């Protein structure tokens, strides 16, 4: 049934139409909010495996200056709540809301 | 002219002589700050985002309204039907400024369907086939609007023609609505500041205010809160409430050029030295509160040096509270009592608090009150009140005068608020303990206590499985552990099905047929499984119960039995989200707190209802004088007398259904129950009372037990 | 009417008189109620001559739409005969208190002279079954509602309290982690939800004009509650007394609200609700419970995914209600010998649905479930709000929700407190009051599309989950199997029939029948449902009985004197008479009665009816009769 | 039943309640004459079926 | 590849003066072809030999009818629609994930 | 009404059927007071109820 | 309020009768159907089917 | 009236041990009050547990991994 | 905008202006990988997104549909009204307008857009049973509308469906071969679901 | 098994093994230990073919 009864006005120009309508949508910086989660995201991420990656022996392809301290376990565990103290962290720090 | 938006809050007053009182009422403390504010806000704007709010979304509402300048200068002139309109450019020729054709007014008076042409052509005309932009870029203009609709947004709608045009077109009430509009205008003035409820363009002069609290759910525009609140973030736009009160705004808290060390940014200092003889002698629905930081701090080491130590923020403490207390700013009082306890005043502010946070974070703590932790707290310090506001009471948290039951975890401090405040006073009618229902009264009354019978049935069973049961309680992680716990429940659940409910249902009148109760109980479903018509407000303090309750050894159990109640209760209690407690604590005690800053001495009332000789004498009861009986229901407080007696004249729609046996044990009912807003805002009522006859010398005998109804009236008393 | 033997007059009036002999006359027949159908009807052909012919009948491949076709007959034969267990000793037992042990001799030697299926085996059904008391019995209003509201269920595994989120506000959703019905319940009301979430079917004008109009009708209540709570806010209606209509009538507050915003009436709905009583034959009175308009509307989303439930799932099990009708061959294929029949029903649904443990869920389902949609979109003039969130106990916030959500977070407040009725007896002098239940209204059939929702998703839980790991015998296994609601289940309200996949030339013995039927009442004991099973190789579903494919009028039920009055007066003018013979008339025709002798009582009905008068209140007399041609054009003939 | 009828004017064999014991029930709302009163009311219901 | 949206149907740019129904587009195409076929079935020996032939003069008339309805849709979505998918794609919440 | 007639499109499309109905009914000269079911008379009929 | 067996009962009759479609249209209308559903479902009456 | 100076020393309800520190006090509390074998449940194993629970309470973290 | 509603800037000196917005690709497409990370696979993740799309797409468009004139032209066929059977009746109890608005149409169109994430497929009762004859006209009648429909779909499977829809109606008179061994012309069309099953 | 159920089954199927278990790493590693010291004091020896 849609495809066999579309129909418009009679004289339309849709440019006129089309930007008379998407005006209202542009109009504020809330359209660039994403990005800005994006680069959070990103410094989360890269600082989390990081993390994780330092308290594993020569984990990944990261720096280890603190090789020195001891660190015995080594479990998923571990790994799991170091995880969950940087996200909880960034999540503070930035005062972020979503997951 | 700098403009600051406002988005109401969650409790914000509405009713208040100004509603700049709301926002912050430290901004009224001075003259030299008050007079720097504007505020309009006017009355029509909100009745019509009142009516449209069901009907637009929150982008298209903030798009319509955002270019709305600050007064509105422009009107809706809504038009007469044709038939009816037509007439007017008659009625007054010079009236026809558009000059319509006499022939064509007249054939609309003759037609059966007088058409839309004495509209058409009319410049500015707003047919029904409208939308509501279409008046909003008209409003930006200034200039009045000719409209056929009432459901217009933007501006003051009013008749454009007298009323008899619009009569029979238009019914009562409709004819009615328009009259403030039909006189609309105010003027607006040009101070350093304006508050505002309308929206507006964020810019370099217009500030969008953080409160740092809930928006209020019922406000229509709260759904704007979002957007505008990001918006602001990204430009640094935000301003703390704090702000307002230097002499130049700036977004930010300890500021360099300013100490911020001034009386006026100091909430505690409360003052009312003003008066103008209004009927509000005081507006006990009105109570102000604070959000307050505090330091907290351990003992100092071996050297005299201390740790930085932490501060938290505790939400919407009543001051008066504070007040009366004599609690100032910077000074470190002693946290801890003799017996380690918190010091009483503590106590109450957390108990009649909103909400426990990190001060900086958002995470919202419960604080332990016990021996558990190391390092604990010892001297306590408030540093600045984030916020202090009015906010409304009435009726908020509960609904009815007969009574309500409170729902707490066992643990909680509930005997101070109810014992040591009142104590604290002990001069003022607050309450009367009898009439306060301690949760564990019906636990009490069995003649082997529910207790001492869950005991003698639990330890029936090996004690290995109970052993089992206990630890995995108490270690969070233990997940279920359905073995050990559920046997437990199993014999707790058969138990109280077995002997609480038909105990419980046999105090049906102590609980709710008194003057006024105030009940507590450790869950709802204790209430609903009797069938008690008691409203229940389900309560949460912000402090460990588990803990709290690990420290009171003195009972039956050796303090394992009571986390294994603990547990059935919290897992009897139905899945709900929990509101504060305090709220409530804040609608009984609240406008108590309030009596000593007053002025002048309070005036007694009650709404004594009669009771004929007649039936007294039947049930052989010996009663002096013919002259019918009369029995307070409920005494409250005013200081006006002349607006009190000025509203003592309603004659209130609820009757009593009085019972009373031959033992002087007396009830009360309401047939239609009532509600807690029916009483006037001026008012004040004790937290509970117990009814009595208002004159015991005239019986000279009980005979049986007796029953009437009768009419309720509030009445003086000396 | 019926042409029955003496001999069981005869017992039916030692019945009587045994009854009419202790103290209680309603209470004494009320206990031994079920005797007769249980002598007679539940067991029949447990010997061995057994035989004669039987109907064969096929259900149509597209069980759905209920079409059943007539294939012939088949021949009955001792392999085909009744499976279960008789009822001769519980009855016995039973009738051993009241010393009436001869009638139960009498009944079961008389039945034993009908070894074979025939006219006169049914015909003697019949006969005994319509031998129970025909009165509609009554009690106290006040002792009523205090018995039966009384009653709250019992949960043998309620829902940890870890096992929730944090508060959206008023709901909490549901963890993965748990599992168990609980958790299929909620995946089906979430996925409901989901569907009904985006759906232009509503928003469309047409459409919300029919809920609209679905709430009034001529009857009502709670408007006195209704007029307090709004005058209580403040909120002052119109009255239109002049017009001489009803205000408890559920039209009349209806237009008192027509200009007031809906958002405004919100705390109305935590309003009290009147109640009445509808007395019953052979059981307790029904309640009517109804609610406001404000109430009625509020609930519409609970109603809608109940719907969506239904049509889309087993196509609500006959409760679309057609043509009554569709239930006739529906019951006789059921009790085809070939096919294995249980009857069940909850024991009471209305007062077994409740709150702390069902409706928490289906709130936060409903709720999870309304998730997929524009956040800021209002529903029937409720719109979107912003609520707190409270999930993450590190990151809290507040979000809007659309106006479905804001529904379900009253919706949940009002569950949660429980209905408060106000119970105002006349019968009884003196004293009304007023206190809360669980119970669930359930005063119309409103109510029967979510306690069928409900009824449908446990069972199916229990047919493919709970019972293959619980049961122990491998047969039953092999036969559970391969089984599903859509073609082996039905139900409307509590009412639900069961019927098993045709066993090979054979039937299943009674011994897994046991088992099956046990583990059954534990499921239900499990979330608080008494399951009130029974299996004895008949068909009960929505009051109409089958014996071997032949229906049996339960005459009884439909008593020539009897007539339900709930009110201390009758209220009505004498030409109503003659509608209530017209009616009587009728029944005497849809139960199978002789119809010569039936006729000739039927006219004698209409003599004595077709005169009447009346008088003024103070003045004149007023009469008139009817010429007996009347009636024919009524329809007797 | 017996005990608590009145003699009809009409029909002065049969009876009803008294006036006296339902005036006592409504305004003295007196317990026995309430029981009476509820008694004779749902037994005459019952019998109205 | 960024900032690219794969389409089910071929695409043109936005036209540039007033629209009008047209009959050369894709999906116009596919309905008059499909209908052309489907007559061909209907007069198929296979239907005559049990249909009347009357009846299959109708339905051969009402297929005619509805290929020579002059809808819009064929146009707007070779023309319009996806500029409509190109503006609204930068708006979502949720960029699109096509393949 | 106004309860039943929430929007507008309702009551105009009702109006307009009413207004051709009756037009037509004459016009044509069917008849004349053909009760045909129509929404505004909906209300009358709950009112009369 | 209305009733389906009124409804259906004037359109075949009216179809019986031979009315112009703009009766049906009026008719339909007057029950707020939208004149696009209103054509469609004056189509469908037929007395074959 | 609110005090305004902290107690010279702490008392327990029972043992009348005084101390210098509330930390001391706490201490006593949590390990020297909390044998008691005396009632029909009063085992030592669930003292144990009493006594970890105890020790392992700590409701102001900012951050808490374990429970997130 | 695709060059729509142009603007532009003045020209003068603005000192300390700073609009941190903006971010590369590689942050968006971890971005996105990290969105489909915290979400159930199943339809609960696709829907929004497509409700959202859909409702915006609504929201703005030139296009109206309408089948007032479609009806129109085909009520105006004429036949006799003698015959026992008149398909334009067969044809208007089809298309019958649910009044949503033909909320497929949009479905389908914002599907397009995550393709990649969900499909869209016919519905299987919306087919001719396999048991119909070609001559059975609403049979035929419903084969006419998936071949129309068809290519709207993004399933992959949508022509070997919309293929094997009409050969299980000519499965008497013509028949054709079906590679994998326990397949007949006769199957539901709805079964081909597979790309080995062509 | 349509398009649907067959992604269906194999995202569970995935599930199940992507997720991590120690329980391998424990039999391989661990349980011989303890099973070693266990049969040292159990009062029944091992009985192994
Ligand atoms: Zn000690």
């Amino acid at each position: 049934v849609a495809m066999l009864c579309g129909q418009t006005e009679t004289n339309l120009i849709p440019s006129h139409h089309y930007g008379k309508a998407f005006a209202p949508l542009f109009a504020s910086n809330a359209m660039f909010t994403r990005n800005q989660r994006a680069v959070i995201t990103r410094e989360a991420f890269v600082c989390a495996r990081s993390a994780v990656a330092q308290c594993q022996d020569a984990g990944f392809l990261v720096p280890r200056p603190l090789d020195a301290l001891r660190q015995f376990d080594v479990t998923s565990a571990a790994a799991a709540e170091i995880m969950h103290a940087v996200n909880d962290a960034f999540k503070t720090a930035f005062d972020l809301d979503g997951a | 002219m700098i403009t600051i938006v406002v988005i109401p809050t969650a409790h914000f007053s509405w009713t208040d002589t100004n509603f700049l009182n709301s926002v912050d009422y430290r901004l009224t403390s001075q003259p030299k700050i008050r007079d720097r504010f504007a505020v309009y806000a006017p009355g029509w704007l909100r009745r019509q985002l009142d009516e449209f709010s069901a009907s637009l979304t929150a982008s298209e509402l903030l798009q319509a309204l955002q270019t709305i300048p600050i007064p509105v200068k422009a009107r809706c002139l809504l038009l007469p039907k044709p038939k009816r309109f037509a007439q007017w450019l008659l009625d007054v020729p010079s009236a026809n400024i558009w000059h319509i054709p006499v022939t064509t007014l007249r054939a609309t008076v003759a037609s059966k369907h007088p058409s839309s042409d004495v509209y058409n052509y009319i410049p500015d005309h707003v047919p029904p086939s409208a939308e509501f932009d279409t008046v909003t870029r008209r409003v930006a203009a200034g200039r009045d609007i000719y409209v056929r609709s009432t459901k217009v947004l933007g501006a003051p709608l009013c008749l454009a023609a007298p009323a008899k045009y619009y009569a029979g077109y238009l019914s009562t009430h409709q004819l009615d609505g328009v009259y403030p509009d039909n006189w609309a205008p105010d003027n607006f003035h040009k101070r350093e500041f304006c508050l505002t409820i309308l929206p507006s363009l964020l810019g370099p002069r217009t500030f969008l205010l953080d409160v740092d609290a809930d928006r209020d759910a019922s406000y229509p525009l709260s759904v704007l809160w979002p957007q505008l609140r990001v918006l602001a973030l990204k430009s640094r736009l935000l301003l703390p409430p704090v702000a307002l009160l230097r002499r130049v705004v700036d977004p930010g808290l300890k500021p360099t050029w300013s100490a911020d060390s001034d009386a006026a940014f100091r909430a505690l200092r409360l003052s009312r030295p003003s008066s103008a003889s209004k009927p509000t002698g005081f507006d006990f629905s009105a109570l102000p509160v604070v959000d307050i930081i505090c330091l907290f701090e351990s003992e100092p080491d071996d050297h005299g040096r201390v740790a930085p130590g932490t501060r938290l923020t505790i939400h919407s403490v009543p001051t008066d509270l504070l007040t009366s207390l004599s609690i100032q700013e910077g000074v470190r009082y002693p946290l801890r009592q003799e017996s380690g306890m918190f010091v009483p005043w503590v106590l109450l502010a957390l108990l009649m608090s909103d909400d426990v946070t990190i001060s900086g974070t958002r995470r919202s703590v419960k604080l332990e009150t016990a021996h558990a932790s190391a390092r604990p707290f010892v001297h306590i310090t408030v540093e600045r009140c984030a916020s202090a506001r009015v906010v409304d009471v009435r009726g908020s948290p509960a609904m009815y005068a007969n009574a309500v039951c409170l729902t707490l975890p066992k643990g909680s401090y509930k005997s101070t608020i109810i014992d040591t405040l009142p104590a604290m006073f002990s001069d003022l009618s607050i309450l009367e303990q009898a009439a306060v229902i301690d949760s564990d009264a019906l636990g009490d009354s069995l003649r082997p206590s529910f207790e001492t019978q869950f005991l003698e049935r639990l330890e029936n069973l090996d004690p290995k499985l109970l052993d089992r049961a206990v630890a995995s309680i108490l270690s969070p992680a233990s997940d279920t552990s359905d073995d050990a716990v559920t046997t437990v429940l199993d014999v707790f659940n058969a138990l109280y099905r077995e002997v609480m409910t038909p105990a419980q249902r046999s105090r049906l009148p102590l609980l709710t047929q008194q003057g006024r109760v105030l009940a507590f109980a450790h869950s709802d479903y204790e209430l609903l499984s009797a069938n008690i018509p008691i409203q229940v407000v389900r309560g949460s303090i912000p402090i460990d119960h588990v803990v709290n309750l690990l420290a009171r050894r003195n009972r039956v159990g050796g303090t394992a039995l009571q986390v294994l109640l603990d547990y059935c209760y919290r897992t009897q209690a139905s899945p709900l989200a929990p509101t504060p407690a305090g709220r409530l604590y804040k609608q009984l005690f609240g406008p108590w707190l309030m009596v000593p800053r007053l002025s002048d001495p309070l005036i007694k009332l009650r709404l004594v209802a009669s009771a004929p000789a007649k039936v007294l004498r039947a049930a052989g009861w010996t009663i002096d004088g013919d002259p019918p009986l009369e029995v307070s229901c409920l005494c409250a407080y005013v200081t006006d007398r002349a607006m009190a007696a000025a509203l003592i004249e309603r004659r209130l729609d609820s009757r009593a259904l009085v019972n009373v046996g031959g033992d002087q044990l007396m009830f009360v009912e309401y047939a239609p129950p009532l509600p807690l807003v029916s009483i006037p805002r001026t008012f004040l009522l004790p937290v509970t009372y117990v009814v009595h006859w208002v004159s015991p010398q005239r019986v000279l005998l009980n005979g049986g037990n007796v029953s009437f109804t009768s009419g309720l009236e509030w009445t003086f008393d000396d | 009417m019926t042409d029955m033997s003496p001999t069981l007059e005869l017992t039916g009036v030692l019945m009587y008189l045994r009854a009419a002999s202790s103290h209680s006359h309603a209470y004494t027949l009320l206990q031994m109620k079920s005797v007769f159908p249980a002598l007679s009807l539940r067991s029949m052909y447990r010997n061995k001559g057994f035989g004669g012919k039987a109907p064969a009948i096929e259900w149509t491949e597209p069980r759905s739409k209920y079409k059943f076709r007539w294939t012939g007959v088949t021949q009955l034969h001792d392999g085909l005969r009744p499976r279960s267990p008789s009822m001769d000793v519980p009855t016995l037992e039973v009738l051993t208190k009241y010393e009436l042990v001869d009638i139960g001799h009498i009944i079961i030697r008389e039945r034993n002279a009908h070894p074979r299926h025939n006219h006169d085996s049914v015909r003697f059904v019949r006969d005994v079954m319509a031998l129970t008391s025909g009165m509609y019995l009554v009690r106290q209003p006040t002792m009523s509602v205090l018995r039966e509201y009384s009653q709250v269920p019992d949960i043998k595994d309620p829902i940890p309290p870890s096992a929730w989120t944090g508060p959206i506000g008023n709901v909490r959703y549901l963890l993965p982690s748990v599992q168990g019905p609980a958790r299929h319940l909620y995946d089906t009301w979430r996925a409901a939800a989901r569907q009904i979430a985006q759906d232009p079917q509503w928003h469309d004008p047409l459409n919300q004009a029919i809920m609209r109009a679905q709430y009034v009708t001529a009857r009502g209540g709670s408007s006195a509650s209704l007029k307090f709570a709004l005058k209580v806010t403040g909120i002052v209606l119109p009255e239109y007394d002049d017009s001489k209509v009803k205000k408890s009538s559920k039209i009349y507050q209806a237009a008192q609200i027509a200009r007031i915003a809906f958002m405004l009436l919100i705390a109305a709905i935590h309003a009290e609700v009147t109640m009445g009583i509808r007395n019953q034959v052979q059981r307790r009175a029904r309640s009517i419970m109804p609610l406001n308009v404000i109430q009625q509307a509020i609930s519409a989303p609970h109603t809608l995914v109940a719907n969506y439930i239904n049509k889309h799932m087993n196509l609500s099990t006959t409760s679309g209600s057609v043509v009554t009708d569709k239930v006739i061959p529906l019951i006789l294929y059921a009790s085809t010998p070939p096919n294995t029949v249980v009857n069940v029903d909850i024991k009471a649904c209305d007062a077994s649905i409740t709150y702390n443990y069902f409706l928490s869920v289906i709130c936060g389902a409903m709720h999870e479930g309304f998730e997929v949609g524009n956040a800021d979109a209002a529903f029937m003039g409720v719109p979107s709000t912003i609520v707190s969130d409270r999930r993450s106990s590190v990151a809290p916030y507040s979000r809007p929700i659309s106006g479905l959500q804001t529904m379900v977070q009253h919706l949940a407040d009002l569950y949660a407190a429980g209905f408060r009725y106000s119970v105002s007896d006349a019968f009884s002098s003196g004293n009304k009051f007023s206190f809360p239940t669980s119970t669930f209204p359930s005063g119309s059939t409103a109510t029967s599309t979510e306690h069928t929702a409900n009824n449908s998703t446990m069972m199916e839980y229990f047919l493919n989950v709970h019972a293959p790991s619980h049961v122990k015998s491998a047969s039953l296994k092999r036969i559970l199997t391969d089984m599903t609601i859509q073609r082996n289940y039905v139900c409307q309200g509590d009412d639900g029939i069961l019927l098993l996949p045709h066993e090979a030339a054979s039937k299943i013995s009674a011994d897994d029948m046991n088992e099956l039927l046990t583990c059954l009442r534990d499921y239900g004991q499990l979330f608080g449902w008494n399951y009130d099973i029974d299996w004895s190789d008949t068909a009960e579903y929505l009051k109409l009985y089958a014996l071997m494919g032949c229906r049996i009028p339960n005459t009884s039920r439909h008593p020539p004197v009897g007539k339900e009055y709930a009110a201390p007066q009758t209220d009505e003018i004498w030409p109503s008479l003659i509608d209530i013979v017209i009616g009587h008339h009728l029944n005497g025709v849809t139960d199978v009665l002789n119809w010569r002798e039936w006729l000739r009582f039927s006219w004698a009905f209409a003599c004595y009816s077709s005169r009447g008068g009346y008088t003024n209140p103070k003045g004149q007399s007023f009469s008139a009769q009817y010429p007996w041609w009347t009636f024919v054009y009524l329809g007797i003939p | 039943i017996g005990p608590l009828l009145t003699s009809l004017h009409t029909i002065p064999d049969y009876g009803f309640l008294h006036p006296a014991i339902e005036n006592d029930a409504t305004t003295l709302r007196a317990e026995r004459a309430r029981c009476a009163s509820t008694f004779y009311k749902i037994a005459s219901s019952q019998a109205r079926q | 590849p960024p900032n690219r949206m794969v389409y089910p149907w071929p695409n043109q740019p936005l036209p540039r003066l007033t629209v009008a129904p047209t009959y050369d587009s894709a999906m116009s195409n596919w309905i008059s072809t499909t209908i052309a076929f489907f007559i061909r079935v209907v007069n198929s020996v296979n239907m005559t030999a049990t249909v009347n032939d009357l009846t299959r003069r109708t339905m051969t008339g009402v297929m005619t009818a509805m290929r020579q309805v002059k809808t819009m849709t064929p146009f707007y979505i070779q023309h319009m629609c996806p500029t409509e998918l190109s503006v609204l794609a930068s708006v979502t919440v949720t960029p699109p994930f096509q393949v | 009404t106004e309860y039943l007639f929430y929007d507008s499109a309702l009551k105009a499309r009702v109006m307009k059927g009413r207004y051709n109905w009756e037009r037509l009914s004459s016009s044509l000269s069917l008849n004349v007071g053909s009760r045909v079911p129509s929404l505004f008379d909906v209300p009358g009929k709950w009112v009369a109820a | 309020g209305l009733d389906v067996e009124a409804v259906d009962a004037t359109l075949l009759r009216l179809k019986i009768l031979g009315a112009p479609p703009e009766a049906f249209i009026a008719v339909l209308n007057g029950i707020g159907m939208s004149d696009s559903e209103a054509h469609q479902i004056a189509g469908r009456i037929s007395l074959a089917n | 009236v609110t005090p305004i100076v902290n107690p010279s020393s702490y008392v327990c309800n029972v043992c009348n041990a005084r101390f210098s520190t509330m930390s001391a006090l706490s201490e006593h509390l949590r390990s020297d009050h909390r044998d008691d074998a005396s009632t029909l449940l009063a085992t030592p194993m669930i003292n144990n547990a009493i006594r970890s629970f105890l020790t392992a309470w700590d409701g102001i973290r900012i951050l808490s991994p374990d429970v997130s | 905008a695709n060059n729509l509603l142009n603007s532009t800037i003045p020209i003068s000196l603005r000192p300390t202006i700073l609009c941190p917005w903006f971010a590369s690709s590689e942050d968006l497409r971890l971005q996105q990988v990290m969105h489909l990370v915290n979400i159930s696979s199943n339809t609960a993740a696709a829907l929004p997104l497509v409700e959202a799309l859909s409702t915006l797409l609504r929201s703005v468009t030139p296009l109206v549909l309408d089948p007032t004139v479609l009806t129109n032209a085909i009520t105006t066929i004429s036949e006799s009204t003698t015959q026992t059977i008149s398909p334009i009746s067969e044809i208007l109890r089809l298309l019958q307008p649910m009044g949503n608005d033909y909320a497929a149409f949009w479905k389908c169109i914002a599907s397009w857009a995550y393709n990649g994430l969900v499909t869209t497929v016919l519905s299987e009762d919306a087919f001719p049973d396999s048991s119909q004859s070609i001559t059975h006209l609403p049979s035929m009648w419903k084969c006419l509308f998936l071949t129309l429909a068809g290519p709207m779909t993004s399933d992959p499977h949508s022509p070997v469906k919309v293929f094997m829809a009409l050969a299980n109606l000519l499965a008497q008179p013509e028949p054709i071969a079906i590679g994998v061994p326990g397949m007949h012309q006769t199957t539901p069309a709805s079964q081909f679901s597979h790309p080995g099953v062509w």
